[PDB]
RNA sequence: GCAGAGGUUCUAGCUACACCCUCUAUAAAAAACUAAGGACCACACGA
């Protein structure tokens, strides 16, 4: 019951260095929306840069 | 002209479904566009989905 | 950065309790409790009954004598009980009640694992002086909502639609701590509501190893 | 002459006539399906 | 495989929209298989 669907990397269009397009075609139902929004904000809100 | 005619009832249970026509009592009428899972659904400050 | 940990365990009540993580700083605290709110929601590995059979009730629309109400409204009483089991993946319920009196779920012959957290949940009741009803209750372990007509053999056997899912309504808020000496850090407290088949701590804690596990995709431990 | 309700039905599986009974009527409480055989009749040829 | 019949199954199976092999007057070594019908008037309802 544990077990669930881990998603595996199928294509990942690499645009210019500058831009990038992730995506993965597995997953699970409602974890698509969870795992985008945990990882927009995780790194739109915290991350170690310098500016 | 007839030997004997067997009458079969049968039970079907229809679950609500995408398409299915939901209307209110005043006019408000709308199909049902998609069952969104309920961690989907907008909740309150107490937590309970719409 | 800061770890969040189980700072507080606030049961409340039998059902619900409100579970309290500590260290989180900006985002991270509303990030973190809406992810574990959507996977608790989402999967909870739940013991749901799926599959009743009666004595002698041959489908789901039927009724025997000397009970109160339909069979069908039986079998949804029956998805409506909270039951957790311990060893077994799969278990047989087994109901046998005689006489006048509300058939509640604490006459369940249960086994030695299996054990019903809520005992005054009725299910039916007995009218007639000779009314016996006598079910074999089928539960399963399971995730999500599966309903019966999308799974997958005697007539006698009647599916009862599956409702893994321990938790009911995950409200979390996102509020400052009182740690000893700083500030921009705010405590998270889930207000999880369970039917009392799932341990609030163990039902964080499993979310978490979901969510964690489902990171793993592209990054290595 | 005339057609019979037995359930001897050629060119059919024996699972379809599983659920019939063993005069060619579906027994009662079972849950059929989609396209599934309920009651069998035969017109004579 | 285009005009017919036979075959191991299951009455009958020759492309009938239709499924295997044989030949032009003769019937069997052989497993997956089978059916080609069906209007109008009224009522109520939806957009």
């Amino acid at each position: 019951v544990t077990e669930f669907l881990k998603p595996r990397l199928v294509d990942i269009e690499q645009v210019s260095s500058t831009h990038a397009k992730v995506t993965l075609e597995p997953l699970e139902r409602g974890f698509g929306h969870t795992l985008g929004n945990a990882l927009r904000r995780i790194l739109l809100s915290s991350m170690p840069g310098c500016a | 002209g007839v030997l004997k005619i067997v009458k079969v009832y049968l039970a079907v249970k229809r679950r609500i479904q995408p398409g299915d026509k939901m209307a209110g009592r005043h006019g408000n009428k709308g199909v049902i566009s998609k069952i969104n899972p309920i961690e989907d659904m907008p909740y309150d400050e107490n937590g309970t989905p719409v | 950065f800061l770890k969040p940990r189980l700072v507080d365990i606030e049961q409340v009540s039998s059902t619900h309790a409100k579970v309290t993580l500590e260290p989180l700083e900006r985002g991270f605290g509303h990030t973190l409790g809406n992810a574990l709110r959507r996977i608790l929601l989402s999967s909870m590995p739940g013991c749901a009954v799926t599959e009743v059979e009666i004595d002698g009730v041959l489908h789901e629309y039927s009724t025997k004598e000397g009970v109160q109400e339909d069979i069908l409204e039986i079998l949804l009483n029956l998805k409506g009980l909270a039951v957790r089991v311990q060893g077994k993946d799969e278990v047989i319920l087994t109901l046998n009640k005689s006489g006048i009196g509300p058939v509640t779920a604490a006459d369940i012959t249960h086994d030695g694992d299996v054990e019903i957290v809520k005992p005054q949940h009725v299910i039916c009741h007995l009218t007639d002086e000779n009314a016996s009803i006598s079910m074999r209750i089928k539960v399963q372990r399971g995730r999500g909502y599966v309903p019966a007509s999308t799974r997958i053999r005697p007539i006698g056997r009647l599916l009862v639609d599956a409702c893994y899912s321990p938790v009911e309504r995950i409200a979390y808020n996102v509020e400052a701590a009182r740690v000893e000496q700083r500030t921009d850090l705010d405590k998270l407290v889930i207000e999880m509501e369970t039917n009392g088949t799932i341990d609030p701590e163990e039902a964080i804690r499993r979310a978490a190893t979901i969510l964690a596990e489902q990171l793993e995709a592209f990054v290595d431990l | 002459g005339p057609e019979e309700i037995t359930a001897d039905i050629p060119n059919v599986g024996e699972a379809a006539l599983s659920k019939l009974d063993e005069s060619g009527i579906v027994y009662i409480g079972a849950e059929v399906t989609g396209g599934d055989i309920l009651v069998g009749k035969v017109t004579p040829k």
